[PDB]
């Protein structure tokens, strides 16, 4: 299940 | 040029996952732009082929990305108080 203290993601770009 | 099962074989685990996040992030953000990353990051968690399903259903990402906010704002709350 979904744990709310994961890592967040960082996307190569925002524009995505 | 979509994300295919095969493009994801040729890479390490760890690639998989950020592979599978850029594909997912542009998605996710566009449904909630403010808890996108940590939105992606939560999802992340899941097994790579039921995100593969994910990214090829838009009815199995929205129901999920629906929980994941519905969770991170149940903590939110909790933190909050």
């Amino acid at each position: 299940t979904l744990n709310p203290n994961a890592k967040e993601f960082n996307p190569r770009s925002f524009s995505q | 040029s979509p994300l295919t099962a095969s493009m994801l074989a040729s890479a390490p685990p760890q690639e998989q996952k950020q592979m599978l996040g850029e594909r997912l992030f542009p998605l996710i953000q566009a449904m909630h732009p403010t808890l996108a990353g940590k939105i992606t990051g939560m999802l992340l968690e899941i097994d790579n082929s039921e995100l593969l399903h994910m990214l090829e259903s838009p009815e199995s990402l929205r129901s999920k990305v629906d929980e994941a906010v519905a969770v991170l704002q149940a903590h939110q709350a909790k933190e909050a108080a």
